[PDB]
């Protein structure tokens, strides 16, 4: 597990290379989230983009793909794209086909873990939310059970 | 997706004006954010946007008359003329940080003076 | 900031329709030009954008082209559905202007 | 240090006892700060809390002082009283003097480790937040120097 | 600590009521901030709160016709009858999720219909 | 849900007044009741909170007296700037009707 990474296309920022399949894992530790958000995005645009692209993928699901040169007209934020999954595991996929003469460089993506609410997204009187976790609270009279979920009076 | 503005009605020259729209289905904070107007017969006209980190931006007629605040998404102009009657329209961008086309449009609050 | 030429436009069902629009500056990423069709007591449609793209269900007569600063709206074929009035709408890079500009617009009828 | 904590008075949730002086030392890792909130608070009340009190301390600084009965009008909350502190260090210290004959009940509180948004509140282009700490990054072309802040064109 | 209203004029009956108060020294997010109000020559009447945490609460008379919004501190009252003429004024509550006391007020807006 | 007596109360500078709130429940930590003085023109100054405890800056001869439900402001001498309009605040707990409520007010002149 880790905390925050990048991830950068081949050869970046030059050119990167023709008929290129890369794979990368990104897990974080349980209790925690990602924010996965890209700063930079010059790839061949295709439809569908079915010749070259970057493919974010969940647990059998897709939860993006990208193509194309895209830049933000945001002077306070260079993001271009971003994801924000309630998981610790995730997949960035780079497929690039037989041509690239135009010279495209590929992209520049960050992910940072997220802290999971558990209480606003578990307990029976009062749930208190930390960085990683969740505890529960109970009123002054009843005290928890072994469960540490439900509390009772004494 | 769906954007539904409200407020439009008849206000006396020099008053305020505010209107309002609600979205369905997405949240405001990933898109950046659009008022648009259009005064009767005449074309669309651009009045601002705030992006989705939170970012206001106003075109060059506006930027000192003009608040653009989401919660909601509402416009707040002031001083009121009548060529401030339009029918003012919200609109959604394509992306965050930057617009490129707007594809998700409201229905249009008619605002006379 | 836009000039979109013409203001106006007629002609008959199935003849070719070219619409132009000048920016006179550098549009963001070069190509951030999206065209819409408005008719009478609806707000407007996008038709094209990334000033090439069809938006889903634009059929396929409507095209678009252009370079940094001139771009063109081309309908192949007149349609009884196609006369209504059109708008190019640019997005400029900050420290340039407005951010984002419509056009004056241009309306076609038979 | 811990990521949360709880901290309750003596003999909770019974009445404290008279002639009393405990303390204790909150700590959290470094890049996190503290959250200090009070959910049960029931003291003998006094001018300047100067008979039975909870002092807040961070730094040979004190943060807050209580004492008195109160508890929160807020249905979703039960926070009574709270801090919120940037450093990843705290005191809690509970007197309670000659005579507790109304049986007052003490306090209840709990902390967590918040985190801190270096960049909000350090690098030449761009800061990225993260749980724990922060990085640099800069557009294409620029390279990071050995210090991890500045870049530069190659 | 300062707080300052703005948004008195004169309102036609049925026409929306908009108020809006700024703080100065403190956060609105840390104390329960309360809407007030005192016909001339009448008491004062409590309209509602909006708790550190942010939780909107109402007076009977005001639940349905009254929105407090935070953001600024801003009241909006619905359909404006002569009742509502008033001298509209904001308050601060001692902590975050109770009241016990108003001791930090504004000035009062003069709002007439 | 509260209700201040008298409403009115004419008295000469030196004398003590009494002035009475009586809640029709239970106040929010049983004492959460505001005493405050208000003049023309001027918004209310807050003198008493939780029932008896003199805010700083407020003269002693204001004082406050507290129960279950009835409570007590008292002016033990009157003064050339003690003739306003006088206000108890009562919060209340969640359930209990409005959390917070005014008196009527008192009016006190020579
Ligand atoms: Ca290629
Ligand atoms: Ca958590
Ligand atoms: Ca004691
Ligand atoms: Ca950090």
């Amino acid at each position: 597990p880790t905390m925050y990474g990048e991830i950068l296309s081949p050869n970046y920022p030059q050119a990167y290379p023709s008929e290129v399949e890369k794979s990368w894992d990104i897990e974080v530790p349980e209790g925690y989230g990602i924010h996965l958000y890209f700063t930079h995005l010059d790839i061949e645009l295709s439809e569908n983009c079915a010749y070259d692209s970057v493919q974010i993928i969940s647990g059998d699901t897709e939860e993006g793909r990208l193509c194309g040169q895209r830049s933000s007209n945001n002077p306070h934020s260079p993001i271009v794209e971003e994801f924000q999954v309630p998981y610790n595991k995730l997949q960035v996929i780079f497929k690039s086909d037989f041509s690239n003469e135009e010279r495209f460089t590929g992209f520049a993506a960050y992910y940072v873990a997220t802290d999971i609410n558990e209480c606003t997204d578990p307990c029976s009187h009062f749930c208190n939310n930390f960085i990683g976790g969740y505890f529960c609270s109970c009123p002054p009279e009843y005290f928890l059970h072994d469960d540490m979920k439900n509390c009772g009076v004494n | 997706v769906q954007l539904v503005e409200s407020g439009g009605g008849v206000v006396q020259p020099g008053r305020s004006l505010r209107l309002s729209c609600a979205a369905s289905g997405f949240t405001f904070s990933a898109y950046a954010m659009n008022w648009i107007r259009q005064p009767p017969g005449k074309g669309l006209e651009w009045i601002g946007l705030i992006y989705g980190s939170g970012h206001e931006f106003y075109a060059s007629w506006a930027e000192e008359r003009v608040t653009i605040s989401v919660d909601q998404f509402s416009l707040k102009l002031s001083s009121v003329t009548a060529a401030d009657t339009a029918v003012y329209y919200c609109a959604r961008g394509r992306s965050k940080n930057y617009n490129s086309d707007f594809h998700l449009w409201g229905q249009g609050t008619l605002v006379t003076v | 900031q836009m000039t979109q030429s013409p203001s106006s436009l007629s002609a008959s069902v199935g003849d070719r329709v070219t619409i132009t629009c000048q920016a006179h500056e550098i549009l963001h990423d070069k190509k951030n030009l999206a065209w819409y069709q408005q008719k009478p007591g609806q707000p407007p449609k996008l038709l094209i954008y990334s000033a090439s793209i069809l938006e889903s269900g634009v059929p396929s007569r409507f095209s678009g082209s252009g370079s940094g600063t001139d771009f063109t709206l081309t309908i192949s074929s007149l349609q009884p559905e196609d006369f209504a009035t059109y708008y190019c709408h640019g997005e400029f890079s900050h420290g340039s202007g407005d951010l984002n500009h419509f056009g004056q617009g241009t309306k076609v009828e038979i």
